[PDB]
């Protein structure tokens, strides 16, 4: 809902799905591109507890 | 004889010592800062505090 | 003949004087040199140590040692880093028996006991081909360490001895090795197999060094429970020590724990010393030990607490001073100390003099007036030891001006009876050896002076009659001046309390009543009035403080970025990019002048780069990664396939010192090709530029270096084909796509330590490519790094825990108005650190003196702001201490990172945070973000730790960190294509020349089209398409009524824009090309081939002079109090409306 005043809600739950579709959409590119094992590692991580 | 009645004015007094406390921290600081001979004291504490 | 005999003896002391910097070293070399068995040095601290470890190299050629002390601190929790510790013993394998060699200790070591060789001879093997040993002696060796002969060796524990050859099987390998004794001497290194008995390898030197300096397996930690349960007491904790290593695990500090892990006393490393070896002494003994002894004590009984982790007592793990000086009376020993001794057996004072005033500087007439005057009067040789060999050059023409001819010789013996000659090596002071006539000069004997300039003190000259003698009859009222405030009323004199002290004080009256007390002692500060004015005299505030000068209102959008974006990108993804082409074998030779073998992903990445830059498609290309990891070579190539295509590489870094190195990277790798490469930058003079420049219009250089100054709008590539971008998270967006302005389909290619957030999603969202980088070729450290509260005694024993290493701190505050305060701060916080200064606002001689002294190890710890970040050398620098990590970007605080390091020791850093709920939530989350990461290849996850905290930027306009609530990236590509068929729909020109072949009417003005106006790119990038290439009058106005046909009302952007693009009309029109206009004023400058009425101009330089100007044949300076806009267009229009009236 917007605030009345030109933003909008805060809608956490909102934030966490763009959070974790963020790391989710950057460890596919990221496993797309072939990178070094070693950074889609703890990218793996970071979406876990994401 | 064992609970004691504080007053308005103590209060006031003991709220009045937390801001002074934060206060004179801050000044402290500002005065261990240096270029003391151009100062005042008046850019030094601040009525934010208090 | 030599000077001086030597001590042989059990116990004799050799004293030797008249000692000054850096003789030392040279007598010592003498002393190798002269006698036949090793020379042990032992050092006051390690500084001058591991100073004195590359100058003794300079004067001699002997093998030359440190013994690698634990870099930790008495009783620490950090373990020695076993590589050390395996240098460590390894020279102490050696120690019993080396004939010849130089070994430096210090008193830290020289203190501490060591491994009861025991272990050491019986746990470990280090053995050489050129070992003349025989075979019984090696059996009888394995027996002692307790193995077995089987002649068919397969178990850990065994040996083999038939005829010549000896086998082995060890406690460290599960491999044997043939020996082949010939000769009482080793003859084979053969791994041979567990049965097979044939060779894998035959080795010259073999390395079974134990992974610890003790003992590890069971029966050494069924002893070490024996003696923990002897000594101390053991507490039910899954921490504590006794349970830690009875679980076989190991803390960190757990060597301090070393006796423990012997059950035997322990060696004071006197037992490791040779035959007949000299001890060689420096400084003193006598001093340096008692202190450390006294720290070592204090620090005991300072963590003689906390039963987590109890100490031994430190008689166990040192010598006492006593002790010392008591196995000092077992050893013949020289003492070498800087004065006179007078007269005495075993006594000599060598005549060692101190130079003369030897020094430059610019502000005598003829520089090197001292050396022109002592050279010709100094009947001896003359030596001239520069350290560096193009620092030589720097002396190679210096002394050419005085004319002065330096020959390179080796050897200081090397000297005739008066000769001048270069000396490459690393001292740091010269002498003259009056016994010979021999003189010393060091490079640092030229620069004496490390000095500042004072000013002010103006009224303290003016001691005229208005001082008024201190006269004390004043009276009430008088203006009086008080010469570092100015004018105020004399109020009378007053008691006042200071303290503990009461005084008597002048009480004076400034502005808003603000009174100062000045003592009646100093009266003399204290001035009567001059002015005459004393009814009319004016008062001074005091303090002057107007820092509330910083409130608010200033407004932006001068020019937009969004339609300028879209637009080279439009263009960019219209054309088609460069195929290159690639050659196998020329490529391969280049591969040849790689002196190093590539790491498999940095191949792959140089493959994805060149199958990349071969295509018609335009390359994009990260190639992110951690600094150090090779990224250079990558660069190195892809610019030899660029350049041998004819393409012109282009290279940009974001400060003068970056492409210095990289010039001589270049320089240095296309060391056989015919390409010529060169640099730019403020530090290259203008007719150096203005030859360079143009001739990058030619174009025989091939590749170029520079900072900003290729963006600069004069810059001409003839054929541009390789853009390379390194250390990119600067450069905002303009300048980053300033250059692909000038060429739509170039091919870029973006180094980065860790990229910027926008330059980060791009890449991730399939826009640019993306190549990370992560295994680094040598086995680097991840420097422990810590997040701590600001204390004191921590950050003071992490200063000491460097400086008792013997390196340099980077200790950096970033606030320049105080750091002379935070120098003295720390420095009575560490007294014995040697603290000097520097920063960026310094000016700009001082600072490389300090950093030249730096990088000549002269002073300890540095107080910087954020200068150091431009990536300097000197990895002897080891520890970063950042005193408030609250303010700083997280991107530089990995970069910060990884400016210590550098080396094979062990670097520290310690992040000083603030009181954690004192700070901004963003703070913490970046400070647990770096506590999180401490590795290697964490650099880029650490980047998208930077992104997703603060935003990635908008995708089509600047500010590359930040929310923004941008154009989303599927509408952000809609209309990237919509600009794209738009464009190749019938050729259109791109934006980029209708700015070129527009005449310069900057104004200072904003002209723009708003986004509320147009909010279709697009719309409003056709609209400026339409006006730029509108030529008439009547079309610009057609435009204008159509857009308020549009769009409603004419707002003044939009208006100011079209009055613009009228007056560039007539300004193409006469041949008024480049016109500059301001508030003050500004500059027009016509063609050579003018419409300017000439008469009529000088008659308009006559009639004003204060409004006109030629400063130039064709720069006419107007000089115009413009403060309205709408008067500056108006008297430019009319202006220019004078000029064709009197257009010819
Ligand atoms: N494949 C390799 N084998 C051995 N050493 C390498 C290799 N690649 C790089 N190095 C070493 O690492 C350094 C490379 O750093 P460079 O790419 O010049 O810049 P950065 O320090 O930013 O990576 C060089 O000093 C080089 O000696």
């Amino acid at each position: 809902v917007p605030l009345d005043g030109g933003r909008f809600a805060t809608s956490d739950l909102n934030d966490l799905y763009r959070r974790v579709i963020n790391r989710n959409n950057r460890l596919k590119r990221l496993l797309d591109l072939a990178a070094p094992d070693i950074i889609v590692r703890n990218e793996k991580r970071m979406l876990q507890e994401a | 004889g064992n609970r004691r009645i504080r007053s308005v004015g103590e209060m006031a007094e003991n709220q009045f010592r937390v801001g002074l406390v934060r206060v004179e921290r801050a000044v402290k600081e500002r005065l261990s800062l240096g270029d003391l001979d151009t100062l005042m004291p008046q850019d030094m504490i601040n009525a934010k505090p208090i | 003949q030599y000077r001086y005999t030597l001590p042989v003896k059990a116990g004799e002391q050799r004293l030797l004087g008249e000692l000054t910097g850096a003789a030392c070293a040279t007598l010592v070399a003498e002393i190798a040199e002269r006698h036949a068995g090793p020379v042990v040095l032992i050092a006051p601290d390690m500084q001058n140590a591991l100073r004195l470890h590359d100058e003794i190299s300079q004067f001699t050629d002997q093998m030359v040692m440190n013994l690698a002390d634990w870099e930790t601190l008495p009783y620490d929790s950090f373990s020695p880093h076993q590589d050390i510790i395996s240098s460590r013993l390894s020279t102490l394998y050696q120690l019993p028996t080396m004939q010849r060699g130089v070994l430096i200790v210090p008193v830290n070591t020289l203190m501490q006991r060591v491994c009861p060789h025991s272990f050491l001879h019986g746990h470990a093997l280090v053995m050489k081909k050129g070992q003349r040993l025989s075979r019984d002696a090696l059996r009888t060796q394995l027996d002692s360490a307790g193995y077995r002969h089987v002649d068919q060796v397969m178990e850990h524990g065994e040996y083999a001895t038939r005829g010549a050859l000896l086998d082995l099987f060890p406690m460290g390998s599960e491999l044997p090795y043939r020996l082949d004794f010939f000769d009482d001497e080793i003859d084979s290194l053969r791994v041979f197999d567990v049965d097979s008995q044939r060779t894998l390898e035959e080795v010259e030197a073999i390395n079974l060094l134990p992974a610890h300096e003790f003992p590890t397996d069971k029966a050494a930690i069924e002893l070490f429970r024996s003696q923990w349960r002897d000594t101390f007491e053991v507490k039910r904790d899954p921490e504590h020590i006794y349970q830690q290593v009875s679980k076989g695990t190991l803390p960190a500090g757990i060597e301090y724990w070393q006796p423990l892990f012997f059950s035997e006393p322990l060696p004071p490393l006197f037992s490791y010393f040779p035959a007949n070896t000299l001890l060689v002494n420096t400084g003193d003994l006598e001093t340096s030990a008692e202190r450390f002894q006294a720290d070592t004590l204090a620090r005991f009984e300072n963590r003689g607490v906390d039963p987590m982790r109890p100490l031994l007592p430190p008689q166990s793990l040192w010598l006492r001073v006593d002790e010392l000086f008591s196995e000092l009376k077992n050893w013949p020993r020289v003492q070498l100390k800087t004065e006179h001794l007078p007269t005495k057996a075993a006594n000599a004072n060598l005549g060692f003099q101190k130079l003369p005033d030897l020094a430059v500087q610019a502000q005598q007439k003829a520089p090197l007036d001292a050396l022109r005057k002592f050279l010709e009067t100094f009947d001896g040789p003359v030596v001239f030891s520069v350290e560096s060999e193009g620092r030589r050059e720097a002396l190679g023409e210096l002394l050419a001006r005085i004319k002065i001819a330096p020959q390179r010789i080796m050897r200081l013996d090397e000297a005739s009876d008066r000769g001048r000659y270069l000396m490459i090596g690393a001292a740091e002071h010269g002498f003259v050896d009056t016994v010979r006539n021999l003189a010393l000069i060091c490079e640092s004997d030229l620069l004496g002076e490390r000095v500042a300039r004072r000013r002010q003190d103006s009224r303290r000259t003016i001691n005229p009659d208005t001082l008024i003698r201190n006269l004390a009859e004043l009276h009430i009222g008088q203006p009086v001046v008080h010469l570092e405030h100015g004018v105020g009323r004399y109020a009378g004199m007053t008691t006042l309390e200071a303290g503990g002290i009461t005084g008597e004080y002048l009480m004076l009256t400034y502005a808003n009543d603000a009174k100062l007390y000045v003592p009646v002692s100093s009266l003399h500060l204290i001035s009567r009035y001059a002015g005459g004015a004393e009814e009319n005299a004016p008062l001074h505030k005091l303090g002057g403080d107007a820092w509330s000068r910083a409130r608010q209102k200033a407004a932006e959008k001068v020019r937009d970025v969004a339609a300028e974006l879209l637009d080279i990108y439009a263009q960019r993804a219209a054309k088609e990019g460069f195929a290159f082409k690639h050659d196998r074998e020329q490529y391969q030779l280049f591969c040849d002048s790689f002196p190093f073998e590539t790491t498999p992903d940095q191949a792959q990445a140089i493959n994805a780069v060149l199958s990349d830059m071969c295509q018609p498609l335009a390359m994009d290309r990260l190639v992110c990664g951690d600094v150090g990891f090779g990224k250079t070579e990558v660069a190195m190539r892809a610019a030899f396939l660029a350049v041998d295509n004819h393409k012109q590489v282009a290279v940009l870094v974001p400060t003068t010192l970056l492409a210095q190195q990289h010039y001589d990277n270049f320089r240095d790798r296309f060391a056989n090709w015919p390409v010529r490469i060169e640099m730019i930058s403020r530090f290259r003079s203008a007719k150096e530029q203005t030859q360079i420049l143009a001739e990058v219009a030619e174009g025989k250089i091939d590749i170029l270096i520079g900072t900003h100054k290729l963006l600069q709008s004069d810059v001409k590539f003839k054929d541009l084909g390789l853009l390379i971008v390194d250390e990119e998270h600067r450069f905002g967006v303009r300048h980053k796509e300033r250059i692909k302005a000038m060429r739509a389909n170039v091919d870029i290619l973006t180094l980065t330590a860790t990229p910027i957030p926008r330059t980060l999603n791009m890449a991730m969202s399939g826009m640019r490519d993306l190549s990370i980088i992560a295994t680094p070729p040598a086995r680097r450290l991840a420097v422990k790094t810590f997040v701590r509260e600001y204390d004191s005694m921590v950050v003071r024993e992490a200063i000491l825990r460097e400086i008792l290493r013997g390196g340099q701190v980077y200790y950096l505050y970033n606030d320049v108005e105080n750091i002379q305060k935070a120098a003295e701060r720390l420095a009575e916080l560490v007294p014995e650190a040697r603290i000097a200064i520097g920063h960026g606002q310094m000016r700009e001689r001082e600072l490389e003196r300090v950093m030249n002294d730096f990088h000549h190890q002269r002073f300890n710890v540095l107080v910087c702001t954020t200068i150091i970040e431009t990536g300097i050398d000197i990895p002897t620098a080891n520890t970063i201490i950042i005193e408030r990590a609250d303010h700083f970007g997280l991107a530089q605080l990995h970069q910060l990172r990884g400016r210590v390091g550098r080396s094979h020791h062990q670097a520290y850093a310690w992040l000083l945070t603030p009181h954690p709920k004192a700070m901004t939530t963003d703070a913490q989350k970046r400070l647990e973000a770096i506590a999180s990461l401490e590795d290697l290849g964490a650099g880029f996850a650490l980047a998208t730790h930077d992104l997703e905290i603060r935003g990635a930027g908008e995708l089509l306009g600047e500010e590359q960190s930040g929310s923004m609530e941008t154009i989303g990236f599927s509408l952000y590509m809609e209309l990237l294509e919509n600009a794209v068929d738009a464009l190749k729909a019938g050729r259109e020109p791109s934006l980029e020349d209708l700015t070129s072949q527009q005449t310069e009417v900057e104004l200072r003005m904003p002209s723009l089209l708003p986004d509320d106006f147009i909010p279709d790119v697009n719309t409003r990038l056709s609209f400026y398409k339409r006006i730029a290439s509108a030529k008439t009058e009547n079309e610009l106005e057609e435009i204008k009524v159509e857009l308020i046909d549009r769009f409603g009302l004419l707002p003044d952007p939009a208006r100011t824009l079209l009055d613009i693009a009228r007056l560039r009309q007539q300004a193409q029109k006469l041949g008024i090309r480049k016109l500059e206009g301001n508030e003050k004023g500004g500059v027009i400058e016509f063609a050579e081939k003018n419409h300017v009425n000439p008469a009529w101009l000088i008659g308009l330089l006559q009639k004003q002079p204060q409004h006109y100007r030629l400063d130039g044949p064709t720069r006419l300076k107007f000089i115009q109090d413009l403060s309205e806009r709408k008067t500056r267009i108006e008297w430019v229009r009319q202006f220019m409306r004078e000029l064709e009236e009197n257009a010819i």
